[PDB]
DNA sequence: AGAGGATGTGGCTTC
DNA sequence: GAAGCCACATCCTCT
């Protein structure tokens, strides 16, 4: 992991960590770039393997059925909220439209580098 | 259905239940009744308020009179009223001039509403 | 039944309204779930319109108000003094012919205001009545 | 694929 | 501890 994504977004083993703060996570760890990954632009991401983010959700919330189905239930209701959003027209691909920045202390350029996404 | 009495001699409304989870439907269809004559078509509106809340938010606060009764369409509370406090009803008639009936410790609102030990 | 009995003691009696007699605390109710710019226009107009939703802060009792006698002139004013609004409205609560009179900040929307029996329209009212 | 309504549940905090 | 506030987890109906 290349910063404290968990951390830096609010999570401080307290409440239990929330979706947005977990999907954080996996997107500042390089071993799951393979299934969950920066567009490139900005703070978009696409779950590229979406049945294995909803896996390790639920295995991390000790929610054995959870599925993407129930996840992306759990991203729509960000929506509202100005959490994250959804890129209309692209499967599966999300965006970050809060403040991360100032809790990540980086720009997407630098955490891009950082996380060698191409 | 079972009417009661309000803070006006010449208005009558539905039994709303003690407690209810916010933004959810009511039981019972929520109804004014006139005792006096009022016009058929008359505006008949209603509003929520406490020292804890001044104005709650609510939803198809909005009903017109016909044949003595206002029958309100899923009206919902979404504003809360505060740790064990109550909600201040107050109907407003249309009339010229208008008239007004109220309706103390109406209702409880909350975000989870009537809920069985745990 | 239109009005109760006793329309005039249930005013100087009652705790509902000498909580009300006194400049009590108002405020603006509408659109709460928006931008201060346009609850303040909209506010505004509406007055021009002769209406408008008050609230008594402290006790959070709402009323709609009907800025016309039992388009206006003496009800709504602006002139009084530059910024703040003088609203007058008349109307039967809870049996009991009353008029509301306050002030609003155009851009706070909010100020003070009170309810006044009405000997007039009560006398009129409990006619009807007999 | 995706949006959003309805309602129950356990983590946690405040009265 | 009851009674509040939260963030989902589940289930669904619709396009």
């Amino acid at each position: 992991p290349v910063i404290p994504a968990a951390a830096l977004a609010g999570y401080t083993g307290s409440p239990p960590i929330q979706l947005w703060q977990f999907l954080l996570e996996l997107l500042t760890d390089k071993s799951c770039q393979s299934f969950i990954s920066w567009t490139g632009d900005g703070w978009e991401f696409k779950l590229s393997d979406p049945d294995e983010v909803a896996r390790r959700w639920g295995k991390r919330k000790n929610k054995p059925k959870m599925n993407y189905e129930k996840l992306s239930r759990g991203l729509r209701y960000y929506y509202d909220k100005n959490i994250i959003h959804k890129t209309a027209g692209k499967r599966y691909v999300y965006r970050f439209v809060c403040d991360l920045q100032s809790l990540l202390g980086y720009t997407p350029e630098e955490l891009h580098a950082m996380l060698d996404v191409k | 259905g079972e009417l009661v009495r309000t803070d006006s001699p010449n208005f009558l409304c539905s039994v709303l239940p003690t407690h209810w989870r916010c933004n959810k439907t009511l039981p019972i269809a929520f109804k004014v009744v006139a005792k006096g004559d009022v016009p058929d078509g008359t505006l008949v509106t209603v509003m929520a308020g406490n020292d804890e809340n001044y104005s709650a938010e609510l939803r198809n606060a909005t009903a017109a009179m016909k044949n003595q009764v206002a029958r309100f369409n899923d009206l919902r509370f979404v504003g809360r009223s505060g740790r064990g406090k109550s909600f201040t009803l107050t109907i407003t008639v249309f009339t010229n001039p208008p008239q007004v009936a109220t309706y103390h410790r109406a209702i409880k609102i909350t975000v989870d509403g009537p809920r069985e030990p745990r | 039944p239109r009005v109760v009995p006793d329309q005039r003691s249930k005013f100087e009696n009652e705790e509902f309204f000498r909580k009300l007699s006194r400049e009590c605390e108002i405020k603006y109710t509408g659109f709460r779930d928006r931008p201060h710019e346009e609850r303040q226009t909209r506010f505004q107009n509406a007055c021009r319109d002769g209406r408008s939703e008050i609230a008594f802060v402290a006790t959070g009792t709402n009323l709609s108000l009907q800025f016309f006698p039992a388009p206006s002139r003496e009800y709504v004013d602006l002139e009084r003094e530059a910024g703040k609004v003088y609203l007058k409205a008349p109307m039967i609560l809870n049996g009991v012919c009353v008029i509301w009179k306050g002030w609003i900040d155009l851009h706070r929307l909010d100020g003070m205001g009170c309810l006044e029996f009405d000997e007039e329209r009560a006398q009129q009212e409990d006619a009807l009545a007999q």
